Order: C-alpha cells, then structure tokens, then sequence
RNA sequence: AAAGAGUUUGAUCAUGGCUCAGAUUGAACGCUGGCGGCAGGCCUAACAAUGCAAGUCAGCGGAUAAAGGGAGCUUGCUCCUGGAUUCAGCGGCAGACGGGUGAGUAAUGCCUAGGAAUCUGCCUGGUAGUGGGGGAUAACGUCCGGAAACGGGCGCUAAUACCGCAUACGUCCUGAGGGAGAAAGUGGGGGAUCUUCGGACCUCACGCUAUCAGAUGAGCCUAGGUCGGAUUAGCUAGUUGGUGGGGUAAAGGCCUACCAAGGCGACGAUCCGUAACUGGUCUGAGAGGAUGAUCAGUCACACUGGAACUGAGACACGGUCCAGACUCCUACGGGAGGCAGCAGUGGGGAAUAUUGGACAAUGGGCGAAAGCCUGAUCCAGCCAUGCCGCGUGUGUGAAGAAGGUCUUCGGAUUGUAAAGCACUUUAAGUUGGGAGGAAGGGCAGUAAGUUAAUACCUUGCUGUUUUGACGUUACCAACAGAAUAAGCACCGGCUAACUUCGUGCCAGCAGCCGCGGUAAUACGAAGGGUGCAAGCGUUAAUCGGAAUUACUGGGCGUAAAGCGCGCGUAGGUGGUUCAGCAAGUUGGAUG
C-alpha cells in the first residue's frame, strides 16, 4: 500500500516525525515518494506542533494512500 | 527449519504436483494443432484449435500460464491456419 | 578545567594587576613584587613578537578563565561574524555570564562569579542558569535567585562597583540586587593593557 | 530527438553505421577534442551509402546493439 | 622480520620476548625502522620523566 | 539566506630533494581514575556452543461433556433441555519486507539524461458479476519399518482447497462474420411469506471474479561519464546483420534453422591486476588530491557451485532439490545443520561491547476487531573512541612558619597565599516531590447515514466512566560537610618558556640540525614552571606546506631534461574575402 507515516528524526528522547508518503514496503527511515510537513511531540514556544501541508496529503489521499492510525488521528487536527 | 515453511514446502510440491498437470495438457493441445499445421491437414487444424483453444484460455485463467502466453498462441496459430490456403 | 591553585604568582608574568586577588585593597603589595615567573628571572632578554602573542593570548585567557578549548572556539565565532575578529573575540568574553556577574558587580571577582553562577545563585529571565559560558544577549535581566541574598560576600562585593569605577553598559538595582544587561561594550570601554589584535597574529603561526 | 552522422558502413544487410562526432571540452585542460559514436541505425528500405550524411532517431531494440533506425538522409 | 630498538635506560627483552614494535627511525643506526615500545612487557628503572615508564 | 622554517658551502646565488610546524581519524598504544549529554564501536579471517517470523476459528475433527435446567443415587455420582466456553493437523495471507555483510563485479553495476515494447498482491476511483454441481485429500482410525526423530501402506472426512458446467463487455483471438474464458463464501442482524420464517429472502460488513484508469513497485533499452597497466594490439564465430519459426509480462541472437560476412579496436578493443557505486567525507584559497566507517539511494551475496518450484513478485539469509567441502546425532537402523539476524563464543589481530529490557512510542506482518507477533525499533549495559558542556570556597594582610636553597651571606626564591571565614555546596550522595514522551482501547449512552422495514446490525462523530510507560525518569526541592575529583608532555634550538646535582664517545637522547670524550640549559635529577588540561603525549594513515606532475601554475645551452638527422601516416593546428549554416560558443526559458 503506498501509506503517509511518522519517521523518527530528532535524537534520543526528543523524537521528531516527518508525514513521510513511502511504500510501506520501505523502512520507516528511508526511501519515501514525499514528505508532507512534519510533526514535533516536545513542542515548546516558537517550535509548531504539526506542518501537514493539507494539499499533498489532499493529493495522495486521492491516490489511494493509507495514513498510519497516528498521521490518521493528526489529520483530523485541521 | 520452523513449522511455517515446513507447511510452505510441503504445499508447495502439491502445487508443483498439481500444476505440472495443467502446464502438461496445454503444451499437448498446442502440439497438435501443431502437428496438424506441419502434416498439411487443414480439416484436423480446425479439429485441434477448436480443442485447443477452451483449454489455453481455461488454464491461462487460473493462472498456470499467463494471459499473454495465451492470447500470443491463439494469435499464432490462427496466423497459420489462414496460411494454409 | 578551571585554573585553581595560586594567584599570587599569576600576575608578575604579562604586568599589569588582571585583578586575581582576595579581598579589598589594590594590587601588588603583600607578596614583594619586582620579578619575573621562571627557573631564573632575575636577568631578561628578547620581549619581542612570538612569546608576546603568546604573552597576549595568555593574558586574556587567564582574566577571563577560559582554557584554549573554549578560547580557540572564540575564534571561530570571531572569524564566522562579519567584521573586525579582534574586537569580536573580546565582545564574546564580556557577554560571558560568569564575566557579566563581576561587571554587574554581585561577584568579588571572576573566579568567585564563575563559583557564584556554578552553585546555582543568578538567574537571568527569571530561571536558573548555571553555566559560566552563557552568552547574555542585548537587554537580559541578570538578577539574583533569593536563595543567595543574606549570605553576606555577596553584598560584601558589591562595594567596588564604585571603587573599580563605573562599568556603564550595565545597570544594577542594589535592593534586589538585579542588573540589566543594556548592551555589549565596543573596543573603547575596555581596558588599554591588551592588544586586540595580537592574538588574530598567533593564529597561522 | 536527432542525431546526425556520417556513414561509415553499409556492409549488414538492413543496418547502417553512422559516425557521430562532437566536441566536448576536456574536463582538467578545457581543450576541446573531437570524440566519436559508432551507432547501429535501420534502414529498411537498404539504401544510405558509405559517405552520406543522415539523420537517425531512437527507437525499440530492433536487434542485439541496434536501436536507432533511420529518419532521413540528409546529403550525399 | 625487522630489527627494532629498545629505548630504556636498560632492558630484559631475553632472546623470544613478545613485543610490540612500532615505527620510527633511529638515525644512527644503519638500517632499523622501529622502536620496540615499552610496556608490553618491560618498563623498568626510575624514570620519572615518563613515558614509557614506571610510576612512584 | 592562500604566511613559512631547517638542512649541500669557507661564504654566495640558483636548481633540487629530504625534515618540520598544520588540520583530520571507526584509530591503536603509553601513562588517571570526576561528571553529564548526544553520538560512535570487528577496518583483520574465517569456524561456531546456546537463547529472534506467525498470525487468522471465518474449515473439519478433537476437548468441554458449563456453572445453569434436570434426572438416577442424594449433594459422592454419571446421562442430559442443552451441552457452554476455551484451546490444534487443512486453507488464505505473510514469509520476497524489515535486518546483515561487501566476497563477486571494470560495467549497463552505479551515476546523469532520455526512451518504449511491458508486468505490478495489498491500496484508490470506476464498470459488470458472484448461478448450479462434482470428484478427491490432510486430519482421524489403523498397520508396517525405526530406540526415537521420523518416514510409507491401506480405510474414512471438510472447506473461501481443487475441478467441470452455466453465464460475461468493459477482456482474449479472429480484429471481416464469429469463436474464447471467471467466481466463494463467511459474519452480524433481521417483519412479511416456502417450511425444521435450520434455511431461503432482504440488508450490511469483510471477501471472491472479470476489467479499465491511477498510485506504488519492478523489468527492459539508449547516450555520456566511471581505477591502474601497452613490459597486455589485435579480439570475436551466435561472433555481427537478415529472414523463417520458437520462447518472454515485454523489445531483443534471448534461442533455433538457414542465408550473408560481418561486429569491436590506438577516442585503447582484448587480456592482466585491483575495486561494490553514489549523495557524501577529509583536506584545499580555489583548482584539485585522497577516500566511500556512521547516515541515505542503488547493487550484489547468504557455507561453496548448479538449478528450479511455489508465487503478484524469489531463481528465496531462520524455503526445496542436487552436487561438494565441513560438522553433529546414532540404539548402525537411520538422520540432522549453516550467525555476512541479535546477543555470545573460541580464532586472528595493534584493536572494537551486553547470551540485557519492552513492544510503551513510530514501523512492518496476519486479524473483522480484541489482540498476537517483531533482536525492526525504542531503550538500558560496557568503553574518554569522538564532540560538547561542567566540576575542585574568599574583590585580602606578613604571620614572609616551615620544609627548598644559594650567598646576590641583608638577597632572590612559593611573591597584594593559606592553616582564621561571615564562607555562597551543583556535580556526585541521601531524601522528598514531580512533567513530557498517550495517540489510542474496552464499555454504555447518544446523534447521525446507510437501510425497505433510520427495523435492527454495523459505520463516523460526540460527551460519560474505566485502562495501558521498557527507559524510570528528566526536572524541581531539601539536608550533610571542602567534604568525593589533576594529570600529561616538553624546557639546545626557530619557540622572544631556561642555575645547578649525578654521568663523561659510557649510560643515553634525537622529527631535522645534531648532543655526550670533566663546570652538561640536548643524557639521567627534589632546590621550580611554560604549555593544555580529563586529558596529554607518539605511532600509523590522509591531504597542506609542495609552484615537488605546474589545467589554474613548472621546466629542457651549462643543474634532470631537444630524438643523431631526415621524410612522412593518424592527429593537433592552419593566411585572406563574401555568403550561408548553426555543431562548439553565448543569452534566456522549462524540466
């Protein structure tokens, strides 16, 4: 299924997700077709929370692609 | 060595076993439209691709060869068969 | 890391005061100077260039109590910042928040402000910092916690504010005991014994 | 889209050699030298000459190492 | 199989030590390449302004 | 949004090498033992003990023969109205991903640009369907061989397993007219009827079939680029083109049969050595030079070699078969195995870690969901291996204590110091408090839009209650007492840092110049300190300085360097004028 899913930058403790579009073949790392914006759980003053970039998620949920259980519940934040 | 793929090898030859069947009867339909199109028996060319033809697409449905292996005999034993005139 | 150990022997090196001393007074009486640090210093020679930049690195480096790990790093925000690397190096040593707790003055000296800042006594926007290498910015409170008032050494400083002379790029509430970090200085509200330019000379020899 | 090139052979039945020069420059001296492609074009109708000057395109493999073919023939 | 030196101010190295050696010439000697370093098997002496040495 | 020093001489200038200061590292190794954070960690050689891929009850058959309702005995007890609930051998799907390594590969592997003759499960829109039968077989029962593991003989039985028949435009072939081919149920509910409204029937959801377009993934082709060597110059015979056939998802000498005699090559074919490639990384002022650990894209391999099967996709790392090498179990009958998964071993080596925790997060896999899995991962161990930060009480005063001295016998040397403090106690210690990594999940009410029967069931929002964190806490706050934390290399030079005491061409130093043969600033030391510091030194490697391979940017009378001279093939280069052209050149746009 092509899929839109959180990527793990940031560092240790501190995550950091990317709304990658991928394979959902690939790893969760690597090789994606886009990324949407992003997604920053240790938020804090000036740092957003979410970018998700409503035009190209607008796009591959009209492709067919599968948002996680997580880009599903952060999508629903509009 | 785990009791996943001792099931996949062991259902695996049954599918060989199986398959080998239906890959054989579309290879011995095919010879004898052959045959009939080498031996200048224009009357039994008709009598094998009329056999011939429900079983390529029959098996070609189910998968054991592909849908243009069996549209690509169709389209050249016809060919032959209107060469022969 | 700090330099610990003696004082007293640091200052007959380069030759002015660097103020690295222990109570009210001046500099260079009690500890009979006239002479050199060395295995015989008591006949001289060749006060000239390599030994003087690294007289004039080796100044600025034991006043403000970086060691060449940091100091070297100094360099590189000097170099990276456009204009003037000289007077870049000596901005980033006064905006230092343990060299900004002796100019405002709730310090006796630096290696009393580094020790004041390292036990966790100023704040600067109403937290704590304990770092003696926090880069304070234009217009940054930099008060007290009130934990560390009533311990007395820290009022006990505060009297040559006066008798140093006036910093006059800050200014500082005595009855909180909250400075204000106004500005960072330029290269002529600091004092005339350094050579700015001597330590960008020992940099590719 | 185009290339065009000398022939240089007709000896295959149904197939053309073209030479296509170019001039890169060099990539340490920034001399530009002269530099060579002998493809294998079509001609099914069997008729450039060893010397003509034609222009080929590109098409589906129409052998092993023959997938240009021929457009027109520009001189002669 | 290469000739090395053993730089102490005296040494046990008796005829099938296991030393590691490593490079550096020493100008006077025609034809070595190496110094056995000192420390995986022998230190000895007093030296005192040290390494690689022994430790009062 | 670019610095040079040292060294050929008695001195000189020049040519030229060496040596050095510099930055780096997956580093080693010598010296010590404070912390935190974020990272990084077999570069060498392979053989491996022992612990990770499996989920779905929607398919039978076992088990329970609910507690319940009884009955008989009477709360011991078996059969039951009913018989619950929960658990495994078929089957779908996954195992092709994720994870590892870099042996092979010098080229279509990789990079860059473009192409056309194709396949693509799951996903997303469409379009048309899901009608009716049949024969097996695994479980199971049984017997045989075997000590067992395990095989191999009969006899039953089911399905969404398998096979015919039926139908089919929007598919296939013929492209004339015509011929050709699918599928499977299950689950939740249901008022009217056919009856044992078991079922049919309606309707939902998940499926299944045909197909078209997309999305993703893949396969193919072209051109250019891609290490060193000519002390490798010729290589090729399906080789190179054509046609006929075959094969492939698809183009194609991919294969085949014949015709033809071509194809590649001094712009380096072929052979030989070496080497996964790239974004990048390291140096550099740039040009370049060196390199491809971490991270990411692609490739290849999975003990060594050959192969295929199954499948949408493999010629498959915890799949099959065969061959080989090796290893193991044996009751000699018969068998089994592959850490270049994670941890760990022995081994090699200068050198590189824990047989840890959890699925809580973000993936992935099955599931309708609950969930169940997952050495992916998130995390904890270990290690200065890097990098960053931090840690060892006073803006003073002779009391110039000693101990360390020389006489500069007063002086220099610890030179605006202490043992007193009014002393700020974080970092570590103990204690107390406390976020964030948590979105969701059961439930039981509600609205909604399917629906025909807004009946019901399910679905999507809503507020209620209940619940789940491996790290186990970061962080904050108290109390204890200065209490628990300094070393390493140099000191002749050019390092604008520099007495002596031993030793005497010995012992020894040294990157270069060089030192040492009786007062030693060069060797080994308490009179006493310049670095830079949880580091510090020396080995190795890499580029730089090197204008020392010079494109930027060098030379050849005598320093190295003009063939002994011609003539000439390729090539390189070419006077002048008008025109055209538009490949190099140049400008802009687009990808």
């Amino acid at each position: 299924m092509v899929t839109i899913r959180l990527a793990r930058g940031g560092s240790k403790k501190r995550p950091f997700y990317h709304l990658t579009v991928t394979n959902s073949r690939n790893a969760r790392d690597g090789r994606f077709v886009e990324r949407i914006g992003f997604f920053n759980p240790v938020a804090t003053g000036g740092e957003v929370r979410l970018s998700v970039d409503q035009e190209r998620a607008t796009y591959w949920l009209g492709q067919g692609a599968q948002p996680s259980e997580r880009v599903a519940q952060l999508l629903k934040d509009a | 060595n785990t009791p996943s793929a001792k099931k996949r090898a062991k259902q695996a030859e049954k599918r060989r076993s199986h398959n080998a069947s239906l890959r054989s009867m579309v290879r011995t339909y095919i010879k004898n439209v052959v045959k009939a199109i080498d031996a200048k028996d224009l009357e039994k060319a008709q009598a094998a691709f009329t056999a011939a033809v429900p079983v390529i697409d029959r098996m070609a449905d189910k998968g054991i060869i592909h849908k243009n292996k069996a549209a690509r005999h169709k389209s050249r034993l016809s060919g032959h068969i209107k060469a022969l005139s | 890391a700090r330099y610990i150990g003696p004082k007293c022997k640091l200052s007959r090196r380069e030759g002015t005061d660097l103020f690295l001393k222990s109570g009210a007074r001046a500099l260079d009486s009690k500890c009979k100077a006239e002479n050199v640090p060395g295995q015989h210093g008591q006949r001289r020679g060749r006060l000239s260039d390599y030994g003087l930049q690294l007289r004039e690195k080796q100044k600025v480096r034991r006043i403000y109590g970086v060691l060449e790990r940091q100091f070297r790093g100094y360099y590189q925000e000097a170099s990276r910042r456009k204009g003037s690397t000289g007077e870049n190096l000596l901005q980033l040593l006064e905006c230092r928040l343990d060299n900004v707790v002796y100019r405002m003055g709730f310090g006796s000296t630096r290696s009393e402000s580094r020790q004041l800042v390292s036990h966790k006594a100023i704040t600067v926007n109403g937290q704590t910092v304990n770092i003696p290498s926090y880069q304070v910015k234009a217009g940054d409170v930099v008060a007290v916690r009130e934990k560390s008032k009533n311990q007395l050494r820290i009022a006990q400083a505060l009297e040559l504010c006066g008798q140093r002379g006036r910093v006059e790029w800050v200014e500082v509430d005595l009855d909180k005991k909250a400075g204000t970090f106004k500005s960072a200085p330029a290269r002529s509200d600091l004092s005339a014994d350094i050579n700015e330019n001597l330590i960008v000379e020992l940099y590719s020899k | 889209r185009t290339l065009t090139g000398r022939v240089v052979s007709d000896k295959m039945d149904k197939t053309v050699t073209v030479l296509i020069e170019r001039r890169v420059k060099h990539p340490i001296y920034g001399k530009y030298v002269k530099r060579s492609t002998k493809l294998h074009a079509h001609d099914e109708s069997n008729q450039c000459r060893i010397g003509d000057l034609v222009t080929i395109r590109e098409t589906r493999p129409l052998a092993k190492t023959k997938a240009w073919t021929l457009v027109d023939i520009v001189e002669r | 199989e290469v000739s090395s030196y053993i730089g102490g101010e005296g040494h046990n190295l008796q005829e099938h030590s296991v030393v590691l050696i490593r490079g550096g010439r020493v100008k006077d000697l025609p034809g070595v390449r190496y110094h056995t370093v000192r420390g995986s098997l022998d230190t000895s002496g007093v030296k005192d302004r040290k390494q690689r040495s022994k430790y009062g």
